[PDB]
């Protein structure tokens, strides 16, 4: 009847983190942690270089 | 950028110019020996109210001398408090010793 | 002050016609990495295979 | 055979809190602080007889950790990595070794991977000759098995 | 006369790969039995054992 | 301002029903325990950024020390993935999962 | 250079090798922030007289 709701898998928020790197350090080496945890920690760390 | 004061001073009462401050804290301390340079660099327009509100984390680097680099934020105990989810559906912060 | 021990059930019941196996299992399950229901469906599905 | 630890050595539970990164004689030596009595010791060599215990091993920077391993060498620091789960071999001297674990890997291996190591049989080695050209420099061994 | 270390393995003769348990290393080491649903094993994992 | 209501009118008719997407389940004994106390069974195979998922897991010593500490508070306690399930009666399968 | 000790140790009693010290005093103090490096650099031969 009232089709009001659209299915989605990974939802985004109306807010997020925006960092600005002082490209002086950082290395760009995209830090390599474990594999299992690369995925859990995964992005947060990549973002917070 | 460089909002030229010509206009910051006299431009329509609307116009929304995007001036832009610098964030010197990760600035490199000039080599302890090298000879000086000679123009002081200044800024002739300061925001009249506390800016940077979205800045919730500042200076992610670690000074070598003094543990806490000169004034650095470090996320508040909320940007990670993931409480529960009220029965009614209003997600509410973890309790506080039985509150 | 603990000596956390297994107490193999049989040393409690006299009618050992129900009691079976042993403390040997806690030894083993202690190793299994706690699984989820979805996880077991898999362990079982692949054994049966 | 697990080399026991001497009298001097102190018990230090490893943690991220210790190894800061400070400046000393230009350069940013990765000083280790030694809990008992705050005394940052930049250069690996000369730390102070610490028995390093690792439980974590999942948050090491490919260098703080190496430095610690580095300090193992020159300082006889004994670091016990308590979280690894490998499988021994104890394989006879006549065909000794092959799969070469290098110190960098012991340190950065994912928590899962259960790597094969292989200790020496040693006992069945025949006496060296009475005219064998003397050997000058000693053999160094690092990995030990913490349990029998 | 001259055998050095003698070990009491588990013997693949009976635990042949026909059931998985691919011995070789002293460890039995099954295989894709209880994996981490949603990813891809993890070459030479610990729980394989 | 027109952009503010707009962002707002957007929130007004921004109706979506999430439906648990591709979610893995770390093998447990393969995650530093700092991560584990934090984890909870499955967890979306698409986690986003979050200062906490980096305690005892980032160079920067200060910040790390405080975060590792910040979590020590009686209140705040981080979490992640499958936190609570209710599952239909009648046909005993699992309905809505609280992630 | 790098007088290899092989020889500083065992070379004719004459040979006049030209070893060479560094004069660190005008050395640059590593940027107060940048992350550390990890090999201490040393020297295994010191002149015995001023």
């Amino acid at each position: 009847l009232s089709d009001d709701f659209k299915q989605i898998s990974d939802p985004k928020g109306y807010l997020t983190y925006s960092v600005k790197y002082e490209d002086q350090f950082t290395k760009k080496d995209k830090l390599r942690a474990s594999e299992a945890d690369d995925r859990i920690v995964g992005p947060t760390v990549n973002l917070f270089k | 950028q460089h909002v030229d004061a010509e206009s910051i001073m006299t431009a329509p009462k609307g116009k929304l110019f995007h001036l832009q401050f610098m964030d010197g804290l990760l600035r490199p301390e000039p080599s302890a020996f090298d000879p000086p340079a000679s123009g002081e660099d200044m800024r002739l327009i300061y925001p009249l109210q506390p800016i940077s509100v979205a800045r919730s984390m500042r200076a992610i680097v670690n000074h070598n001398e003094v543990d806490r680099p000169r004034g650095a934020v470090a996320p508040s105990s909320y940007e990670m408090d993931t409480g529960t989810l009220s029965r009614n559906g209003d997600l509410l912060y973890s309790p506080v010793a039985n509150g | 002050r603990y000596h956390e021990s297994v107490l193999e059930i049989a040393d409690i019941f006299d009618q050992a016609d129900f009691i079976q196996t042993s403390d040997a299992v806690r030894q083993l399950r202690a190793l299994m990495p706690t699984l989820s229901t979805s996880q077991i469906r898999h362990a079982i599905e692949r054994i049966a295979q | 055979f697990v080399p026991d630890v001497p009298e001097g050595y102190v018990a230090v539970q490893y943690a991220h809190r210790l190894f800061s990164s400070s400046l000393a004689n230009k350069r940013n030596r990765v000083t280790y602080t030694h809990p008992p009595t705050g005394m940052a010791y930049p250069s690996p060599t000369g730390r102070p007889h610490v028995h390093m215990t690792i439980n974590e091993r999942a948050g090491m920077s490919k260098l703080v950790a190496d430095n610690i391993i580095a300090s193992v060498i020159k300082s006889n620091w004994v670091v016990d990595i308590l979280d690894i789960e490998y499988t021994a071999e104890v394989m006879t001297p006549s065909e000794g070794y092959t799969q070469h674990v290098d110190a960098e890997s012991i340190m950065t291996a994912p928590k899962g991977k259960l790597f094969h190591l292989q200790f020496m049989d040693g006992l069945l080695r025949p006496e060296p000759s009475a005219f064998d050209p003397p050997a000058s420099g000693e053999d160094m061994r690092l990995i030990y098995p913490l349990q029998p | 006369y001259g055998a050095a270390v003698v070990n009491i393995d588990l013997n693949r003769d009976f635990f042949d790969t026909a059931t998985g348990i691919d011995l070789t290393k002293g460890i039995p080491l099954v295989q894709d039995l209880l994996v981490p649903i949603g990813v891809t094993a993890g070459a030479e994992q610990s729980a394989e054992y | 301002v027109s952009g503010l209501l707009m962002v707002l009118f957007k929130v007004m008719t921004d109706n979506r029903l999430v439906i648990v997407g591709e979610t893995t389940t770390p093998m447990s004994n393969t995650l530093s325990t700092v991560v584990n106390n934090v984890l909870r069974t499955t967890y979306h195979n698409n986690v986003g950024v979050n200062p906490a998922l980096l305690r005892d897991f980032t160079q920067v010593n200060w910040l790390n020390r405080d975060i590792t500490n910040m979590l020590q508070q009686a209140g705040t306690k981080y979490g992640l993935g499958l936190t609570e399930t209710r599952l239909d009666y009648v046909r005993l399968v699992k309905t809505i999962v609280g992630h």
